RNA sequence: UAGGAUAGGGGCCUACCAUGGUGGUGACGGGUGACGGAGAAUUAGGGUUCGAUUCCGGAGAGGGAGCCUGAGAAACGGCUACCACAUCCAAGGAAGGCAGCAGGCGCGCAAAUUACCCAAUCCUGACACGGGGAGGUAGUGACAAUAAAUAACAAUACCGGGCGCAUUAGUGUCUGGUAAUUGGAAUGAGUACAAUCUAAAUCCCUUAACGAGGAUCCAUUGGAGGGCAAGUCUGGUGCCAGCAGCCGCGGUAAUUCCAGCUCCAAUAGCGUAUAUUUAAGUUGUUGCAGUUAAAAAGCUCGUAGUUGGACCUUGGGCCGGCCGGCAUCGCGCUCCUAGCCCGGCAUCGUUACUUUGAAGAAAUUAGAGUGCUCAAAGCAAGCCAUCGCUCUGGAUACAUUAGCAUGGGAUAACAUCAUAGGAUUCCGGUCCUAUUGUGUUGGCCUUCGGGAUCGGAGUAAUGAUUAAUAGGGACAGUCGGGGGCAUUCGUAUUUCAUAGUCAGAGGUGAAAUUCUUGGAUUUAUGAAAGACGAACAACUGCGAAAGCAUUUGCCAAGGAUGUUUUCAUUAAUCAAGAACGAAAGUUGGGGGCUCGAAGACGAUCAGAUACCGUCCUAGUCUCAACCAUAAACGAUGCCGACCAGGGAUCGGCGGAUGUUGCUUAUAGGACUCCGCCGGCACCUUAUGAGAAAUCAAAGUCUUUGGGUUCCGGGGGGAGUAUGGUCGCAAGGCUGAAACUUAAAGGAAUUGA
RNA sequence: AGAAGUCCAUUGAACCUUAUCAUUUAGAGGAAGCAGAAGUCGUAACAAGGUUUCCGUAGGUGAACCUGCGGAAGGAUCAUUG
RNA sequence: GCUCUGAGGACUGACAGUCGACUCAGAACUGGUACGGACAAGGGGAAUCCGACUGUUUAAUUAAAACAAAGCAUUGCGAUGGUCCUCGCGGAUGCUGACGCAAU
RNA sequence: UCUUAAGGUAGCCAAAUGCCUCGUCAUCUAAUUAGUGACGCGCAUGAAUGAAUUAACGAGAUUCCCACUGUCCCUGUCUA
């Protein structure tokens, strides 16, 4: 279950069977490459990109329309995340926690939470460094962490 | 975590010891299908339908209630074709029936087939 | 429960090695103290009698079990040693050479005798059974 | 690196340079009553213990060190020196080394001959020829192992059961026993002419005359309450002596002691003692246990360790009686093996697994053959017309691992194609070697062969498995007494002040200490201080556990749910390491309401250091810093799967009409019905489990294996001594042994 | 060629001072545990054991023990819709 | 002591030219085993008692265990006040104010 | 049981505090009124008159040991 708390929930997305896009999705894959690149150049990460297509422009799945995932479109056009998405978000979270905690020295439960967040950053960074998506000596320096995000 | 071929074998044991007619197995495998084939071929379960929609997969087996037990010896040992014979006594109810299913380089297959083809392997499980 | 991993042979051998020590018999044999015991890893042990003493018997019984304090000539220890049979104690005498055997129960005191682990089977090199059964007198 | 030295590599040594090597996969050190191995015991399988020893390898000659002779020695049945020990001495000096055979001292529980011989096996010499305490033989030998005597057969007899009838007899058949009963048979233990054996004697195997009357040619060792097979026999003893491995016997009717008769067990053996194997599934890999019996770390994070989801053609087959060989939609072959244009050919990922093979020292282990008489053995031996030699054997098996090799390629690791620096028949350019056209050696060079580089055209289906009822992350509305900082609020208590009023009040079962006409208690009003957050408050929520209840705000975080978002194995549990950790406690500021260890009093009591009451210190509260334990409890580690039923309830979500003291009308919110998740639980039931109480998870276990961590091995001693280490201190973490003991303990049943 | 002697080297016993490690053994006194025997004093615990039991911590007491603060039930309550 | 070896730099145009006062390693040879050769220059250890330490003290017999000390504690005082001086008027602490003054 | 306002608690000791006294036991010694470690009916120890310890320090008081020396045995001699 949930790694850093004993919750055991199973809520998630369940993708429809038909890999082929539904009829009313007549979207032109060149035009959705334009849409992705416009949304990414707008500063935005793949999660929000996928949300905007799902909700605004009615694109069920980028891979059902195009056959190419959001990240691999962005990599092909050179707009990828320089820090991979979820590691980015974990670093942003830990910077926020630590900025609060330097003002509240007696908030021990957030000392625990920050230890958990940095544990999680380090596990995910170990993975990315074995998969060659980060430089092999990229190290999460808590001091020089606030620049790299937000 | 999972070590399926257990999620499945203990599911069929539970279902059959209770007396259910059809059991469904949430993960599948080449090992699962090749294992159930050994059971069916030796005549212990009837047919089974493999729901492969698009995911890990799913199986539903239709039991005859004629199987009595099946187990996975996770901790898959190694097994030469001479100590086939001191497992067949070690795990099985007798020297007559019951089969030990050993993965061998000629696919997943039971121990008498293994002796006839003169190969060893690694024990996956057994049933009787 | 158990570690049944295939690559955990080291873990299980080390576990059995560390836990074989909480067994009393193994710890007793492989800790070495049999070699600080009075026989120091001996079957019997010859010695000299210092005095025939006589020691009471534990509570359910009531007696004067006739023991002899002997000294071991191999290592200088002094111990007590029962003289088993009816009247047979008299054949023992102070500064007679006696072989101290085990009294039974493998190094632990036996019967109603408090704190005695040793029996006398020979005195002056003559069988103590032989003097009891008047076969061969010293 | 350079060199020296050695037979030779080498830090084996030197000079110079570099600072490396090893280590939680246990280095280094410490113990070993440790030479290593082949192997020995026990063994259902797995294992446990042992291995001085005759075969192999090493080491050593009292302890070390150094050497000559020699092919070979750092040799000791050779020397040189020192240390220990000791011998002869004519007093100057000299000679030493039994862990060789034999023997003696000593040590010890514990170990034979100061014998004979080179005849066998082999070695050695100048050598058929000498020598061999190697070796063999004789002597002591209950180390262990083998075969195996101590009587057999008869009729008489008091008898004793069928069977001749069974009746009603009587005797009668296998001979069952007490028969020193009666009797003729047989024999070797022993003795002994010999012969044979032997290198010579001897043991044996053969055998002349001896050699048996059941007292003798004599069988014992341990028992007779249970475990454990066999005395409710008879005398003695009187909780004495004594037995008894454990339970127990013995205090005057002792089956247990001590004895006689009887019986039992094994029987040329049997007990005792210690070590050790089995028993022991009480060391549990196969194969234990952790709710309550011994035992889940307080809780979480966590590195190494261990473990890891699914997916990728051998998918249909001809073929001849398990496979050879074969097609489809088999990237190439020039080289060996290479067909009557042809199977089946090399180099351009690693292993683990398994198969077959090689090679594996003998003795041992199993196992074949063989009549040493059998046997344990041994490696012999068998028929000829047992007449001038035939037939011969002296097999095979195993050998765990590591290493070498062939084929298999399921299972699992390690490794890795999205920047295309990818693959691809071709084309020439950068440049080089050279062969038959250099009959001699050859040597730069023209189309040519090969590196290597190298640009462009070519073709290919041109190159990334899904998105786990795994995980992270994202977004949405929520939810919570989860956290921090600030903050409003509440009565009450205490003290005070103001006012009234007069004999009590407080306390208990009862009293007093106490307060009280200096007005106590009681009444009201106001103030101040500091703690606590009633009732709502639950088989309810939040939290990793500890824990968390007045209000509002800010701060950051979090589970669940919802999702046609994203990434794609990123995960589980975790020695080292790290965070939080109630109360008490310790240091120092702030506060000092109530309560209150200590302390003092008042009662009680035999006493009362206590229960009861009065006063009260530290403390109780906040802050800064420590501590690191609780019955830190669900006495139940964490992750995962399946299995039974139901209604409640908390959170979210989805679906339904039917009314609101709401709502510009619907929606929403409150309530009702249904259903999904996810919580804490709860109730009935075994078809389950278990020692049971009990448990729907403590279930899916002798039909035993999903992963992972920690931990227990009778009760004490003892969480003690010591050593270490953290702490200011109390303490915490780690943590024995001696010796003691036969029960301690769990669950339930009857009673009292 | 060659002896005695001698030189500079290398191996180096062996003796000696010190340090240090390990294995035994003495010690006035101090203080543990165990066991015995027919002892002294109490009543702590097992029933509501007459103050419910016990667990962490602090202090005190002849001894058992008491008391404070916090916890638990292994409690003498599975219960207030009465 | 003597003779050497090596290392450690500057300036000018990874090399060349010139310069460089000093320090540090190592070896040979040598002497009546003498070498910090004069000078200068700690004896060491095992324990007790006292005072924590540094400091000060009876000038001319006592240098100390005595005094001071940091640390701890106590007391008074909120200005019309506390401790103190003056014969008086007045003053010291006070150019001060409780984290202060004062007395032990 | 008398008695007090309270009966010297934690500690400590023949201590610079102990008359008895050269206390008793151990060690140091050939021999120790000394020293140290203990024992405590403490003439007359004892808690900020501060109790018990205590690393470093000390021209402080004591005791033993190693090296050292004319301090001594036991005196001699040289120089200003
Ligand atoms: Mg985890
Ligand atoms: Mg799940
Ligand atoms: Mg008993
Ligand atoms: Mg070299
Ligand atoms: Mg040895
Ligand atoms: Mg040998
Ligand atoms: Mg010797
Ligand atoms: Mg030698
Ligand atoms: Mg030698
Ligand atoms: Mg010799
Ligand atoms: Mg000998
Ligand atoms: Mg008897
Ligand atoms: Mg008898
Ligand atoms: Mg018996
Ligand atoms: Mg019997
Ligand atoms: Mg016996
Ligand atoms: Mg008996
Ligand atoms: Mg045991
Ligand atoms: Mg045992
Ligand atoms: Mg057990
Ligand atoms: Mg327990
Ligand atoms: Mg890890
Ligand atoms: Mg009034
Ligand atoms: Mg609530
Ligand atoms: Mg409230
Ligand atoms: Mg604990
Ligand atoms: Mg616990
Ligand atoms: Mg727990
Ligand atoms: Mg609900
Ligand atoms: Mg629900
Ligand atoms: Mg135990
Ligand atoms: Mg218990
Ligand atoms: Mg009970
Ligand atoms: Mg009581
Ligand atoms: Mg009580
Ligand atoms: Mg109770
Ligand atoms: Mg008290
Ligand atoms: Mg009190
Ligand atoms: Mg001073
Ligand atoms: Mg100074
Ligand atoms: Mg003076
Ligand atoms: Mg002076
Ligand atoms: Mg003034
Ligand atoms: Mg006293
Ligand atoms: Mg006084
Ligand atoms: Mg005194
Ligand atoms: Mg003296
Ligand atoms: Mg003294
Ligand atoms: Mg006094
Ligand atoms: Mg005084
Ligand atoms: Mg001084």
């Amino acid at each position: 279950g949930r790694m850093h708390s004993r919750g055991k929930g199973i809520s998630s997305s369940a993708l429809p069977y038909k890999r082929t896009p539904p009829s009313w999705v007549k979207t032109a894959v060149a035009d959705v490459d334009e849409l992705i690149t416009k949304a990414a150049k707008k500063g935005q990460m793949p999660s929000q990109i996928g949300v905007l297509l799902r909700d605004q422009h009615g694109i069920p799945l980028v891979k059902s329309v195009t056959g190419s995932k959001i990240l691999r479109i962005l990599k092909a056009h050179g707009l990828a995340p320089e820090i991979p998405e979820d590691l980015y978000f974990l670093i942003k979270k830990a910077v926020a926690i630590r900025k609060h905690l330097e003002r509240n020295r007696k908030d021990k439960d957030s000392k625990f939470r920050l230890i958990l967040v940095e544990s999680r950053i380090h596990r995910l960074a170990r993975y990315y460094k074995r998969t060659k998506k980060l430089p092999p000596t990229w190290k999460y320096e808590s001091a020089t962490a606030s620049t790299l995000v937000a | 975590g999972r070590r399926i071929l257990n999620d499945a074998l203990r599911t069929m044991v539970n279902a059959e010891r209770r007396g259910k007619a059809t059991a469904q197995l949430q993960p599948i495998s080449g090992v699962m299908i090749s294992f159930l084939n050994i059971m069916k071929h030796r005549g212990y379960i009837k047919n089974f339908e493999v729901f492969d929609p698009h995911r890990v997969g799913k199986i539903t087996v239709e039991l005859q209630g004629r199987i009595k037990d099946c187990k996975a010896l996770t901790y898959r040992q190694d097994l030469r074709a001479t100590e086939i014979e001191k497992y067949r006594t070690r795990m099985l109810p007798t020297r007559q029936w019951g089969y030990v299913v050993v993965t061998t380089p000629n696919g997943v297959l039971d121990h008498e087939e293994a002796i006839r083809q003169n190969v060893g392997g690694q024990v996956l499980g057994y049933f009787h | 429960g158990k570690t049944r991993g295939m690559g955990a042979g080291r873990k299980l051998k080390t576990h059995r090695r560390n836990q074989r020590w909480a067994d009393k018999a193994y710890k007793k044999s492989h800790l070495g103290n049999e070699w600080k015991k009075p026989f120091a890893g001996s079957s019997h042990a010859k010695g000299i009698v210092l005095e025939k003493i006589g020691i009471e018997a534990k509570q359910p019984n009531s007696a004067i079990r006739k023991c002899a304090r002997v000294q071991l000539v191999k290592n200088g220890k002094k111990i007590a040693a029962f003289v088993p049979n009816d009247g047979c104690l008299n054949f023992i005498e102070e500064n007679d050479e006696v072989l101290i055997a085990g009294f039974g129960r493998k190094g632990h005191a036996v019967g109603d005798i408090p704190g005695v682990r040793f029996k006398v089977v020979k005195v002056s090199g003559v069988s103590l059974l032989a003097l009891f059964k008047e076969k061969k007198e010293k």
